[PDB]
């Protein structure tokens, strides 16, 4: 019915901001730790960033989940 | 008294310096011991100065032996020696009135005496106007002069020296010589060595004579 | 009491010698002075450093996280916790909020949680221990991983024993540092002032054959060494004053640029005494070590 | 005549030997003390050699990110890397692909089953380019014209210390500028002391070769290779002290270095350094004989 | 060629040693001077020297005059001219065999010739037991014959010596005062200085004596 095209708009706009999050990870992901001890930065900085990368990659899993799930019953015919 | 008894003196070199001697030394007993050149005379001076081994034989002065005594005590004996020796012992750059007084810093006499005592030597020598200098400022006499001095001075009971005025004029030297005797007058021992025997003669004393560091050259003229 | 007349006369006849050419004994005095600043300038510059540790050679950082659910009030008391441990520097706990905050202004975009309706951020612990030897490596990475509630922590390069390899690095240098310039200190003053008594050596036989003691001997040539020493520790305060202000000229550039009021203290008057006599205490033993080999060289027996 | 010339240098050269043999307790003694403060200018100089070969970790720091778009192509990548390389202030400029983008992040803890869902790879390829030279303020007005690519995402620099490496340099430079004065005017005062008291040692030997003849020549052989040999016992002593210092300090460089994956640690020394070495100590022995005689003979000149 | 006219030195204390001396010596005279302790005789044959200026009047010596001399033209003149003097000092811990050598490699000699005039100048030092030794190893009065014996060597235009028999025997100084005429057998310049007035009244001298710096005391007495 009506309910297909509600799923597939907020798959791609999710395609679009993880998009966007796996190129904001690749911006403080490849900081080298000699940047570290400098540039006025607690040093707990520049290095949980990417263990906060991990965090948003796996909560968008149970959105994917979710949103996948529920393909599969309204793809009945 | 002092007792000379046998000693003899090998050096490590490899030369015998003094094969045998033995002397007799009375309390104020003048001696005159001279002999040719290669007498040690002056090296058995070394030895009664105890600032040689006695290697061989006893060698005996005073109440103490001279052998296998302390180093930190000996200098206490040579206190009490005037040692005059040819080599002139003086402190270059110094004032004279100190070259004097170079035992008197030691034994602990008081200050304002010190500067009459350095003035009541320069007279006995025949020496003035030639106070406070350098010893450099003297004439080559006049450190044998200032040398005598340093020998003559506080009285020592036992005078050891060799050889004054050796090269100085025989006019003075008699008086210099006619000091020796009114020291001699005390109580005292001069064992003065003169290596000449011209001056000497006129003078009635005991006489010694070494040849090649035998025990007795020539008798004695007593 | 002849003692004390004897030191006054032995210290005047000292100041008479050193003005008797005084060009060549002002020269001596240099050479004492410039060297003895090795052991004692860079004494200070190891006294200096250790006010500010924690933005310079020392930003160790361990991630521990906690679960989900979390409350300040825990979190506080694992702070005291691992400061329990002798090598810790900082215990700090930062909050749900505020730590979202940051990580959106680090990606420069703010849309983290305007997707999902529901945080699933958990509130973590800061562990910044900067104050380690660092020496164990990851193995007291794994020893500080033995929490209940952890969940996972990382350290990227290894990075506690590269931390070990500065600080094995930094402490070996300085040690080699150390040892060689006191060896080049206690070599050059033992050399000078027992080659100065090596000279003038008729004057020492003069009294030892008319008499005199060991007590008489060195005492003109006692206060001849310990002087130097005093005048070296004055000169070496003089240059210790000049090289201090002279890099006070550019430190000053990093501690305005930073923020902060980082001024360095120079020529302290309990550090400045205590220079000035250990150069005279040393004159002292290394002029008794001389005069003991002039005793031996000429001994009558 | 040359032959008499030859014989006075030879005569002198072998008293000298036999002198050097004598006090052996003094003789080594004064040896050590002129090698020992040498070994400061020179070993420090051999550190100072020694770091400057290690510029990657230095030149790493400060490294220029550029972001491309979603759409990706490896030939403008080479195109701006070969581009940047050819403007100034570089190093070297290196270009991973999104495929490299994707392997580094699948041993890390991220991007973990992700690529199920992704149709494709949307991590750009970045440059990364470190400035071959930092100095003075003034270095942050590169930021416009990296702005000038067509593709500009994201340009997130650390804005505040890169001019502050221009700090911490120069301050370093001017601190061994520090030591590099003061070491060398201790080295020439130590040595002009010790040979200038041996002139003043010995001293009743001159004026008795001084009346009786001679002339500032004879007199100062004795000395001149005292001075050298000296020297030459300073450049031995200095060797066997540096050979063992760099031993010593090695292991700890390439645990260092193997820690960081790469293959550096404390060199050797050279033979033509060493050689050098060497002579500048017989000829700092040499000048400063000539220096301390001219004292003692203007002392007693005739005038 | 050596007169001396209206020449003097003074000195800067409060004594001044020497107030006019104006003598001419013949060449291959044997000349003798005497005098008291007061009178300066060792400043008048250091003039001759000269290693300080004499400040007033002229002298001679050959064409080059003693009045301004310079660095660059006085060891020409010193190396020519061999003396000994009294303050006996000399190589310390060496052997006795280059000190006679001292001036024969400052001159310039092949080595065969060095040794054997060592040994041909000893015979008459009586020192064939020690020809290889130390200085300290002599004795005090072989060690003033050993620097006869430097100025025996190479044989000097110009001889000045010193005070000689200052340790030596009356017997054995008889044999060293013959040396002295054997040397100034050719044209050489002998200057003694002695004050023992029984050896010095044999032969033919010219005695100079000195009271005070007051050169004019005695005749030609030949
Ligand atoms: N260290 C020594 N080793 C070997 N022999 C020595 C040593 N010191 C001195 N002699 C020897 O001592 C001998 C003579 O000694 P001494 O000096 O006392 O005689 P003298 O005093 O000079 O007699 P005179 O004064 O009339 O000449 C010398 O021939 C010398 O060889
Ligand atoms: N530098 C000086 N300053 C002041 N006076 C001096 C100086 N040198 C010597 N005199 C004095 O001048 C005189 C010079 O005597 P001189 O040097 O010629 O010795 P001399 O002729 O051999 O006499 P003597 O027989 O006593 O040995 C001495 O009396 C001495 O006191
Ligand atoms: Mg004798
Ligand atoms: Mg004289």
């Amino acid at each position: 019915d009506g309910e297909k095209k509600k799923l597939q708009d907020a798959r791609i706009e999710q395609q679009r901001l993880l998009a966007i999050q796996a190129r904001a990870a690749y911006q403080s992901g490849r900081e080298e730790y000699l940047k570290l001890l400098l540039n006025q930065e607690h040093p707990e900085k520049f290095s949980r960033t990417l263990t906060y990368y991990d965090y948003i990659n796996k909560a968008r899993l149970e959105q994917l989940a979710s949103f996948n799930e529920t393909l599969r019953q309204l793809a009945n015919v | 008294m002092i007792r000379f008894e046998q000693v003899g003196k090998r050096y490590p070199n490899g030369h015998v310096g003094l094969h045998e001697v033995s002397f007799r030394v009375h309390r104020g007993e003048i001696l005159f011991v001279t002999g040719h050149s290669g007498a040690g005379k002056s090296t058995l001076l070394r030895l009664i100065l105890a600032m040689e081994r006695p290697t061989s034989g006893k060698l005996l002065l005073g109440g103490q032996d001279l052998g296998r005594i302390t180093t930190a005590q000996i200098p206490f004996l040579r206190r009490q020696i005037g040692v005059v020796f040819q080599n002139h012992q003086l402190l270059t750059d110094r004032t004279v009135a100190d070259n004097i007084a170079l035992p008197l810093q030691i034994l602990g006499m008081p200050k304002p005496e010190i500067a009459k005592r350095v003035a009541s030597a320069l007279e006995r020598v025949n020496l003035k106007e030639k106070g406070e200098a350098l010893p450099s400022d003297l004439s080559t006499g006049q450190q044998q002069r200032v040398g005598i001095a340093r020998a003559i001075v506080h009285q020592p009971a036992l005078l050891l020296a060799d050889q004054p005025t050796g090269n100085l004029d025989p006019r003075l030297a008699s008086e210099i010589m006619g000091v020796f005797e009114d020291i001699n007058r005390l109580g005292t021992t001069v064992l003065i060595a003169s290596h000449d025997l011209a001056l000497i003669a006129r003078m009635r004393h005991r006489m010694l004579t070494l040849q090649r560091g035998r025990i007795i050259a020539d008798r004695e003229d007593e | 009491s002849a003692y004390l007349e004897s030191h006054r006369a032995s210290l005047v006849d000292s100041l008479r010698r050193l003005f008797g050419h005084p060009f060549g004994s002002f020269f001596t005095c240099l050479v004492m002075g410039i060297t003895l600043s090795l052991p004692m300038g860079l004494s200070l510059l190891l006294n200096n450093v250790e006010r500010l540790g924690g933005s310079w050679q020392r930003a160790a950082q361990i991630s521990l996280f906690l679960d989900l659910k979390t409350s300040e009030n825990q979190g506080q008391d694992l702070r005291e916790q691992i400061e329990r441990l002798p090598d810790v520097i900082e215990a700090q706990l930062i909050s749900r909020e505020q730590a979202l905050s940051e990580l959106q202004e680090q990606s420069g975009l703010g849309e983290a949680l305007k997707e999902l309706p529901e945080n699933p951020l958990p509130p973590v612990i800061s562990v910044t221990p900067k104050q380690i030897d660092r020496a164990g490596l990851e193995a007291l990475r794994q020893q500080l991983a033995e929490l209940p509630h952890v969940q996972q922590a990382q350290l990227d390069l290894v990075w506690v024993e590269r931390l070990s390899a500065i600080l094995k690095l930094g402490e070996r240098f300085v040690f080699g540092l150390t040892i060689l310039l006191v060896l080049t200190l206690l070599l050059v003053v033992g050399n000078t002032i027992r080659l100065h008594i090596e000279n003038r050596r008729n004057e020492i036989e003069v009294i030892k054959l008319v008499g005199g003691t060991d007590g008489y001997v060195r005492r003109p040539f006692l206060y001849m060494g310990a002087l130097y020493g005093l005048g070296a520790g004055i000169l070496s305060w003089a240059l210790l004053a000049y090289s201090l202000n002279w890099l006070n000229g550019s430190v000053v550039n990093l501690s305005g640029l930073y923020g902060s009021d980082f001024g360095l203290q120079g020529v302290p008057l309990d550090d400045g005494l205590s220079l000035t006599v250990g150069a005279v205490l040393l004159g002292w033993v290394g002029a008794w070590l001389a005069v003991a080999r002039h005793l031996r060289e000429l001994a009558p027996r």
